[PDB]
């Protein structure tokens, strides 16, 4: 969970931040200090909700939404089935587009892709006017358990 | 003093899209770093309205 977006990745540039909790995406752009290796806690790490730890700062705010989670994935049925999550990110003249389309697999194997069509239908559109450069991912990890 | 405008900046603009950068722009081939008065100036130069 965590598509942060900038075009330095510092305090002095504006930065994305995609971080679904379990019900929410809490969709933030700020001026954000990153740390260097920014990472989150799958267990909620307990708390409370005490996991966040990309930011350590935020001078300016200007665009805020907050909305269903991107992932409507629940493993909670059981195991034996992985997901296929796919997402394509596509920013021109100050729009940013997200489509998205899950699909279950049936081979255990993750060194290839399976071969089928799959459409990408749109999910959200978003009015924000920033420049991207860079691209990060960020994970969680709870704790070695 | 409450209204500002930019000035000098690297590149032209991409279609509605925002800054907020205020960092000194080089004329010259000499670093600045910030603080400089030839061939450095400041991004920002503000209105005054009488
Ligand atoms: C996760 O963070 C959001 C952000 O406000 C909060 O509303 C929510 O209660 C937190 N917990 C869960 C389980 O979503
Ligand atoms: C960012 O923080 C500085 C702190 O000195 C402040 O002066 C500035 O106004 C802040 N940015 C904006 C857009 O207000």
């Amino acid at each position: 969970r965590g598509w942060i977006f900038g075009t330095t990745l510092d305090s002095k540039t504006q930065s994305l931040l995609i971080v679904n909790n379990a019900t929410n995406v809490v969709i933030k752009v700020c001026e954000f200090q990153f740390c260097n290796d920014p990472f989150l806690d799958h267990k909620n790490n307990k708390s409370m909700e005490s996991e966040f730890r990309v930011y350590s700062s935020a001078n300016n705010c200007t665009f805020e939404y907050v909305s269903q989670p991107f992932l409507m994935d629940l493993e909670g049925k059981q195991g034996n089935f992985k997901n296929l999550r796919e997402f394509v990110f596509k920013n021109i003249d100050g729009y940013f587009k997200i489509y998205s389309k899950h699909t279950p697999i049936i081979v255990r194997e993750p060194e290839d892709l399976p071969q089928g069509f799959s459409a990408l239908e749109p999910l959200v559109d978003l009015p924000i006017g920033i420049n991207i450069t860079r691209f990060q991912t960020l994970l969680a990890l709870h704790r070695s358990y | 003093y409450n209204y500002l405008y930019r000035l000098f900046r690297k590149s032209n603009l991409k279609p509605f899209e925002r800054d907020i950068s205020t960092e000194i722009y080089q004329a010259g081939n000499k670093p600045c770093n910030g603080v400089a008065g030839f061939n450095c100036y400041f991004p920002l130069r503000s209105y005054s309205f009488r």
